[PDB]
RNA sequence: AUCAGGUUGAUUCUGCCUGACGUGGAUGCUAUUCUCUGGGGCUAAGCCAUGCAUGCUUGUGAACUCUUUGUGGGGGAUUAGCGGACGGCUCAGUGAUAGCACGAUGAUUUGUUUGCGGGAUGAGCAGUAGCUGCGGGAAACUGCAGAUAGUGGUCUGCCCCUGUGGGGGUUGGCAAGUAAGUUGUGGGCCUAUCAGCUGGUAGUUAGGGUAAUGGCCUAACUAGGCGCAGACGGGAUACGGGGGAUCAGGGUUUGGUUCCGGAGAGGGAGCCUGAGAGAUGGCUACUACGUCCAAGGAUGGCAGCAGGCGCGAAACUUGCCUAA
């Protein structure tokens, strides 16, 4: 249900041309050791808030999680594991954070509840996200 | 007036707000200005650091550009006919960012006759009628005019089912 | 609290100006202008605690009102006015040229020169940008320089002319170099590089001392100043930059302590 | 790196009560000197008589005035410009939306300072401060006529987006430096006789607004988001740090108060000028308490420095300063 008419921005295509001459999608290659994965080429999507062919930029320290959740459209909840000591008496105690990040439709049967995602640190997304996935890791059996 | 501050929402987890300071002269906004169709009006505003943005309050003769030649042609505003947010704005003949809009054809009269009558024939069926469609990029509330470019073949078809 | 402050308290003034706590409460405030702000001390100082010329403020302002100084051979009037590292000030009467640097407990200092010294100064190349049809490059003290060679990329050193200012030639940074260290832990000590290794986008440089002992640093902190160990382009402070240790100082007062 | 006294007719224990050592506040008796360092915070962010705490600079030269006199001089009113957003005082609100630590701004603006760039001596009409006169009013404040610099429109040219048409603007720049705004994660005040909470609430797509990202705001659509690793609530003398006290080690307690950050000017709201204020020794309204009047009007803001009343167990001078 598109309102708009589905263009990247930054490429201009002319009017009457051919359906297999037209200007090439363009992709990238994330930070330094992340490379797109192959439904970023060979798709149809607008996104502009993707990380490959999108307009967003990471500029930001990268983070791994746990998936717990699926349920919104292009957002997932991350749990991150840490530990905190105590001085009095001399121990650590484990704790968690709760993130909400943007999955872009590259990934879209590829990531399951339980596997691992790195992710990366954006400017403000909306009113919770501002991180996006980078990658995966599918858990072993 | 208006403030763009977040300090009066509820939590992520949805507890009740709590505020410990009056609002800032930083974070204030403005009414949405709604430039409409006719006899030209705009008006200069004073902004941040001194400078300076430009609010239409109503505009006519838009500046288009014809996408095969690529030549800008100075045409007259119609009326409006799509807004892919809300239609209460097409009711008004309001001229936002993206509106689609009709536009008078004479102006284009060197342009339109390299193109056949072939796979673009609704784009001669409307020049016959004495207009064509457009779409505007700019915006009209933040730069004080109106300027975008006309509608042909994928994108012609696309809009075309819209407001039928 | 959302407007700018234009005044300085005493306990708050830097370290290197060597200022007594008492005496006041304020200090002089510097005016923005060629260095940083953690980087430079006002002119008004340097002509009444540096040099002991005036005593009062009445009479520093008959000085600098007379028209009697130059930095970088340039007329200055103003108190506020700030210096910083490798700078020229002159005097015409009792003519005297005088170069600013550090200790090597990192306070400033005032060295003599001659007078076919006191038309150079040392900078590093920060930026590099293109602006209506010309090529410039800035420096480290801030100043652009249009139409420069076209070879002169970020880190190198280059020598000012200080009475047309145009560069003359320049440095590449490269094993058996000196260095000056310009702050961070090791400011105000001399060294020759040994080793150029890189880290998560950074690099650092090994060095070694005129007495031998060894050192490290990134290269944000430190100006190359020489080719090499007697080719350096200026002239160094009465002790060089050593830094002898603290085991180092009472062997001198009190001998060595064998077995 | 330490112990004593006290339950029994006498005994060994358990257990608390009391003494012996520091530190902050209030108070009794008693006092010779000098040197450094403090003093209306706790109760009333209660109410305030009188004096002082903010004014300068000219490429501007009116009234008046001089000269044996002319593109002549003195004189100093008003224009124009800069500042009054800092400095000083206080601790009501705020338990994390503030503060400290490490990050992002490739999402933003910045007078004065520095180095480069940039600049209408054309036409033609309107017209003002001071100044010269007539005046109103208890006051606080104010009107009309006359004549002049700066100045303001409109043409002309110049510049910008376009062009086989046209349409706008009136000279506003670049780079450093300095300042400011926005944003991510993490931390022992007490409490379950507080267990389930949330409707712009969680997200998507479009537009508006902003110096700028963002449910910040609106239209349409999806059903999400947090929680015994303590959500959502409620309480106590809650401004956060840098810091202080105590002292074998491990710990316990405290920070209204010099330095840095925040917030506020009786209580709430809304705004103008400006590079910068949601300003209170700025303006407008409602609201608590008021003050002066010839009765019709006009007006106030000590949590600035002294001082007064009140409150309480509880806290200094209505002094001198063209010097640092």
């Amino acid at each position: 249900k598109l309102k708009v008419f589905p263009r990247q921005t930054g490429v201009c295509a002319k009017p009457y041309a051919s359906h297999e001459e037209q200007p090439k999608r363009r992709v990238n290659a994330e930070v330094c050791g992340f490379k797109a994965p192959e439904t970023a080429y060979t798709r149809q999507y607008i996104d502009k808030k993707c990380p490959f062919t999108g307009d967003v930029n990471v500029r930001g320290r990268l983070f791994k999680g746990v998936v717990k959740k699926m349920k919104a459209e292009k957002t997932i909840v991350v749990v991150a594991n840490y530990v905190h000591y105590s001085k009095k008496y001399k121990r650590y105690s484990r704790r968690h954070t709760n993130f909400s990040v943007h999955m872009s439709p590259c990934f879209e049967g590829m990531i399951n509840v339980g596997d691992t995602v790195i992710c990366g640190e954006t400017r403000p997304l909306s009113k919770t996200k501002s991180s996006v996935v980078l990658g995966y890791i599918k858990k072993a059996l | 007036g208006i403030n763009h501050r977040g300090d009066h929402k509820r939590r992520k987890t949805g507890a009740k707000a709590v505020i410990s300071r009056k609002k800032r002269n930083n974070r204030a906004g403005s009414q949405p200005s709604s430039t409409k169709i006719g006899e030209r009006k705009v008006t200069p505003v004073r902004v941040r650091g001194g400078n300076r943005k430009y609010k239409a309050l109503r505009l006519d003769m838009g500046h288009f550009k014809f996408i095969t030649t690529g030549k800008f042609r100075m045409a007259k505003l119609l009326q409006v006919v799509y807004h892919p947010s809300s239609n209460e704005l097409v009711r008004t003949n309001t001229l936002t960012k993206s509106s689609v809009v009709k536009i008078s054809a004479e102006p284009f009269k060197n342009d339109i006759k390299d193109v056949a009558r072939d796979v673009d024939p609704s784009l001669h069926e409307s020049f016959e009628k004495g207009h064509l469609y457009a779409i505007i990029t700019s915006r009209p509330g933040q730069v004080g005019m109106a300027q975008g470019h006309v509608l042909q073949g994928d994108e012609l078809k696309f809009y075309a089912d819209k407001f039928n | 609290p959302t407007g700018h402050r234009d005044h300085l308290k005493r306990k708050t003034a830097p370290k290197s100006w060597m200022l007594d706590k008492q005496g006041g409460t304020f200090a002089l405030m510097p005016a923005s202008g060629p260095h940083k702000k953690t980087e430079c001390i006002p002119l008004g100082y340097l002509i009444s605690r540096f040099l002991r010329y005036a005593s009062n403020f009445k009479e520093l302002s008959i000085i600098l009102a007379e028209k009697n100084i130059k930095v970088n051979g340039r007329v200055r009037t103003n108190s506020h006015f700030p210096v910083g590292l490798f700078d020229v000030v002159s005097i015409e009467k009792t003519g005297e040229h005088f170069r600013v640097l550090y200790n090597v407990h990192k306070k400033f200092h005032l060295h003599r020169i001659s007078s076919e010294e006191a038309s150079y100064r040392l900078t590093k190349v920060t930026k590099k940008y293109e602006n209506q049809g010309i090529p410039y490059i800035v420096s480290s003290c801030g100043l652009s320089i249009r139409f420069c060679d076209p070879a002169i990329d970020l880190g190198y050193t280059i020598k000012i002319s200080n009475e047309t200012s145009k560069v003359i030639e320049y440095i590449v940074p490269g094993p058996d170099k000196v260095i000056f260290v310009s702050r961070g832990k090791a400011r105000g000590r001399v060294g020759v590089i040994n080793t150029i290794s890189t880290q998560g986008k950074e690099t650092v440089y090994g060095m070694t001392d005129f007495a031998g002992n060894t050192f490290s640093c990134t290269s944000k902190s430190c100006i190359l100043i020489g080719e090499s160990s007697e080719n350096i382009w200026i002239t160094l402070p009465k002790e060089r930059g050593i830094r002898q240790s603290e085991l180092e100082k009472i062997n001198a007062q009190l001998g060595e302590m064998i077995d």
